[PDB]
RNA sequence: UUCAUAAUAACUUUUCGAAUCGCAUGGCCUUGUGCUGGCGAUGGUUCAUUCAAAUUUCUGCCCUAUCAACUUUCGAUGGUAGGAUAGUGGCCUACCAUGGUUUCAACGGGUAACGGGGAAUAAGGGUUCGAUUCCGGAGAGGGAGCCUGAGAAACGGCUACCA
RNA sequence: UAUCUGGUUGAUCCUGCCAGUAGUCAUAUGCUUGUCUCAAAGAUUAAGCCAUGCAUGUCUAAGUAUAAGCAAUUUAUACAGUGAAACUGCGAAUGGCUCAUUAAAUCAGUUAUCGUUUAUUUGAUAGUUCCUUUACUACAUGGAUAUCUGUGGUAAUUCUAGAG
């Protein structure tokens, strides 16, 4: 009904922004951005709701103002600021760096990270085509569009750009065994090896992925993010290096591990 | 248009109205462990239930199937704390022989009526609900709180109130002021 | 009431849907057109007032329309327009014969001046030169991107024509 | 004995707002409510930063008396509480004073009948005059 | 893929390619006030993307045969070409063909029918309800028609008729 | 959380219903009604009609101030502090309400756009505007129009004519 929607209904919101059910009837609708509404995670939540810096918008609105925080080396002043997979969201004060990482379970962790790492963003390929003038020009599936790729990156290989001046320095081609990271559906923030992928040309390529604990599953294409070469990753994993462990098991450490 | 506030009826009324024989038995309940109405009797039957129903269900699953072997176990872990079912009969086979009696023998009433500080039961709920009779130095206000097991070694009057020791209060005070100026 | 729409003939007044552009209107909203009734441009025996424009002087005076002058209120604002009232030409600067308006508050005596606009400022200057700069500088980097490429296709040309070779 | 053992627990050290952020958890024992200025005091003295740049809010008695849980914040500089801290509370505090509006009503009203003339209305009370006249 | 893209042919009542703002006041002397240069705002081209958008595939709706034939002059089903549209298409127009749906209920009638998530009940199977907090969809007394705009056939916009 | 009981007879066994029994984020209503927490609430009939008030406006170092505004005082003889108005920009297509229409329609899950439009967003991005190349606006082009100042029209309206 007439042209875009504007507000976002509490419940209507992401599971994974662990937003409580009450205190308020609106949720921070994302705005226009690098990364897809559903799949982002906007800075209000990132500032209030996770690292605590904040009480309420006003709050964050006026942490935002004295231009602190930085995602991917830019300023930003959106209060829905839409940062997601990969993003690293640097604060000027604290000295603390992060990226956006998924966890075990579902929801986007808070990954403390060093400046030798927070100096470049990691990104999956969605595109490679010729634009204009026959100019060659990759596009990643985070957001952006680079020029003049090296001609030998296809579409799903990732990408290690330099961040600060926003330059592909390496990549890594998409193949059986090779270090993954699931991004989407009920594996997303799982972590693999891809043993397999199937094709079915037509709709939708599933890959078979097996963790370090021996135990496959299988994820569409477009779910899958490839992150290194098996044992090495070329970023830090956050805690419990996306494993998935069952309930029972999450349990019994929860009991061994006590030391309160 | 704020999102909804979920209620749950947590007592359920019985089928059959003037059965006699249960009526008898619902009286002499209350008699026991000092009961204000049949509802909270119906409460505690429904709640009995739910247990039942969560207990049967695992049996009809497979033994050291995944769900039955955390979820029951975990039940089974809830009623040893709450104190209902004993070390002996951890095995939520025992789980569906409970009865209404052990959950009313876990009231803050009848624990309170046990560890002496009453003379009867109507006395201990009445203690409960003056204001006298603290957990971990925080005053319980009700009777039907279902003691803890490990809380059960703390029941104890508060440090406000008489009886555990402060100020006498009310009726005490007035008398004293009387015996003042005379 | 209603106006004389210039236009319209007619002795009589007349219904119209009015628009931004003419007159007899002023829109409220963007693209709002309001059905409006407007009196012609005839005049007749039902009109209250003419609104008459004298442009040839006469031989009598009317008290205080002919004898008298009202000041034109607000100096030319534009640095071009100022030129052009004074009659200036290009090289003679036009800061200097910016009309002032004096103020008093009661005791402090204060001047106002208009802002030129469309004024030589040396920070315009500067603002182009860096747009000249800029534009260039980025075709060349441009430019050095595109040879590069190139380089690095020759270079896997050659290699591919390496092992194009064998049995 | 009136004790008022006071505590700061949950500590979150925020420079991005320039404060120090805590859960504060205060003993009364057979004394009820501690009074925030009281409060404020104590974090001060606690603290040594000035009691104008010491900020607490939202206090709860934990049933039966003897404890009180509420949220407190402690800024670097009496500046920057100024220039961070909601008005209502600065306003609580004594620092910034109450602003005068009318009525919400009443504002709105204006508005609707500012709404209703173009331009500021001198011509149009010139006009009302004259023609009133005549 | 007649794709991306490039190339030759020309065309065009020739679109765009910064006559725009704030704070900085830095660097070489050919010692001019010269040439320069920093961080930003707004803009602007096409391609991205994002928030969206129109359509669109397959499968699924409650009673009724005291509705068995329905659609096709006035588009019904298909073809061809055009027009129109943001674009696909009987969407509309011209010429042509005679199809399309149906007892596995078409069509018609009713609904005290908005659809769904769900709700009440509660052995298993079911039965009834869902105006209503979330998601779709409609509508601003009724019907039309449009302006502005990225987006409305908008009604706390306009134009008309009826009430 | 698998339950039935009263009524066809002089009595009997049935078929069968009626009656009871229990629940209802199911409405109404009758009596009563101390406390705590939570909180539906002009849907059902009339998508019937509406007094009055309010519900969409908006300005930053950073588009345009000669308010004849306030400042007033130790950046202005172009402006430069705040700043009403008005122009421009943007928004008013979101939200909120309601369920009248609507039965392969809507809608749900599922596809598709190699069939399109998309402000904004975040990336990208344009030495080629010249047109013969011995003396040319580019150290910057043109005319308006708002507010304002004045002259009014009308019983009246968020009606606007005439001049500067
Ligand atoms: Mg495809
Ligand atoms: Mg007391
Ligand atoms: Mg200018
Ligand atoms: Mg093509
Ligand atoms: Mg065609
Ligand atoms: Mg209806
Ligand atoms: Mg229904
Ligand atoms: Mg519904
Ligand atoms: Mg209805
Ligand atoms: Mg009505
Ligand atoms: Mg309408
Ligand atoms: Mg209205
Ligand atoms: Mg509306
Ligand atoms: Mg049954
Ligand atoms: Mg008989
Ligand atoms: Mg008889
Ligand atoms: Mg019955
Ligand atoms: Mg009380
Ligand atoms: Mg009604
Ligand atoms: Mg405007
Ligand atoms: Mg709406």
């Amino acid at each position: 009904a007439r042209g875009p929607k504007k507000h976002l209904k509490r419940l209507a919101a992401p599971h994974h922004w662990m937003l409580d059910k009450l205190s308020g009837c609106y949720a921070p609708r994302p705005s226009a951005g690098p990364h897809k509404l559903r799949e982002s995670l906007p800075l209000i939540v990132f500032l209030r709701n996770r690292l605590k810096y904040a009480l309420n918008g006003r709050e964050v609105k006026a942490i935002l103002m004295q231009r602190h925080v930085k995602v991917d080396g830019k300023v930003r002043t959106d209060t829905t600021f839409p940062a997601g997979f990969m993003d690293v969201i640097t604060l000027e004060a604290t000295n603390e760096n992060f990226r956006l990482v998924y966890d075990v379970k579902g929801r986007f962790a808070v990954h403390r990270i060093t400046d030798e790492e927070a100096s470049y963003k990691l990104a999956k390929v969605k595109k490679v085509q010729l634009g204009k003038k026959g100019i060659p020009y990759v596009v990643t599936h985070d957001g952006r569009t680079i020029r003049y790729p090296d001609p030998n990156i296809k579409v799903n290989d990732t990408v290690k750009v330099d961040l600060a001046t926003g330059t592909i320095t390496d990549f890594i081609k998409f193949d059986t065994g090779k270090l993954v990271y699931v991004t989407g559906g009920r594996n997303l923030g799982r972590v693999g090896t891809i043993v397999h992928r199937e094709r079915h040309e037509g709709g939708f390529d599933l890959v078979h992925i097996k963790d370090s604990l021996e135990n496959t599953f299988v994820t569409r294409l477009n779910n899958v993010f490839v992150i290194g070469e098996p044992g090495r990753p070329w970023i830090s994993l956050p805690k419990g290096k996306g494993i998935k462990l069952t309930i029972s098991e999450e349990r019994d450490r929860r009991r061994a591990q006590h030391g309160l | 248009p704020r999102a909804p506030r979920t209620y749950s009826k947590t007592y359920s009324t019985p089928k059959r109205p003037y059965e006699s024989a249960r009526l008898d038995a619902e009286l002499k309940l209350a008699g026991e462990y000092g009961l204000k109405n049949k509802r909270e009797i119906y409460r505690i039957s429904f709640q009995l239930s739910k247990i039942r129903r969560a207990a049967r269900d695992l049996l009809t699953r497979d033994e050291k199937d995944p769900k039955r072997l955390f979820e029951g176990n975990a039940l089974i872990r809830r009623l040893v704390r709450i104190g209902v079912l004993s070390e002996d009969k951890k095995k939520l086979d025992y789980v569906l022989a409970l009865k209404v009696e052990d959950f009313l023998e876990r009231r803050l009433q009848t624990q309170v009526y046990k560890l002496g500080l009453a003379k009867s039961v109507h006395h201990a709920r009445v203690l409960i609900s003056q204001r006298h009779i603290a957990v971990g130095k925080q005053i319980v206000n009700i009777p039907s709180f279902m003691v803890r097991l490990e809380s059960e070694k703390h029941i104890d009057f508060a440090r406000t109130s008489p009886f555990g020791g402060a100020r006498p209060g009310r009726v005490a005070r007035k008398r004293a002021a009387a015996a003042g100026g005379e | 009431g209603f106006p004389m729409k210039q236009g319209v003939l007619l002795p009589t007044r007349v219904k119209l849907l009015l628009a931004k552009g003419h007159s007899c209107y002023r829109p409220r909203r963007n693209g709002e057109r309001k059905r409006k009734s407007v009196r012609g441009a005839i005049v007749g025996p039902d009109l209250a007032v003419l609104a008459l424009i004298i442009t040839k002087k006469g031989e009598q005076e009317i008290e205080g329309i002919t004898n008298d002058t009202v000041p034109k209120r607000l100096g030319p604002k534009r640095a071009n327009n100022i030129r052009k009232f004074f009659g200036l030409t290009k090289e003679d600067d036009v800061r200097d014969y910016v009309i002032r308006r004096e103020v008093t508050k009661g005791d402090k005596s204060y001047t106002k001046a208009p802002k030129i606009q469309r004024l030589v400022t040396p920070q315009r200057l500067q603002r182009k030169r860096q747009q000249k700069s800029l534009k260039i500088k980025n075709a060349q980097a441009q430019r050095e991107a595109a040879a590069e490429y190139a380089q690095l296709l020759a270079k896997r040309l050659s290699e591919r024509k390496a092992e194009k070779a064998e049995v | 004995s009136d004790a008022i053992t006071i505590r700061t627990r949950k500590v979150i050290s925020n420079p991005l707002l320039a404060r120090k952020q805590f859960v504060v958890d205060v003993l009364h024992p057979n004394r009820a409510n501690v009074s925030k200025d009281e409060l404020r005091e104590k974090l001060a003295e606690a603290y040594k930063a000035e009691k104008d740049a010491v900020s607490v809010f939202g206090f709860r008695t934990q049933y039966g008396g003897g404890k009180s849980t509420g949220f407190g914040l402690v800024y670097n500089s009496v500046a920057d509480a100024k220039k961070f801290e909601p008005a209502y509370r600065l306003v609580r505090y004594g620092l910034a004073e109450k602003v005068e509006k009318a009525s919400r009503q009443q504002r709105k009203q204006r508005k609707n009948r500012g709404k209703k003339i173009f331009g500021t209305g001198k011509s149009i009370a010139k006009k009302a005059a004259r023609r009133n006249a005549d």
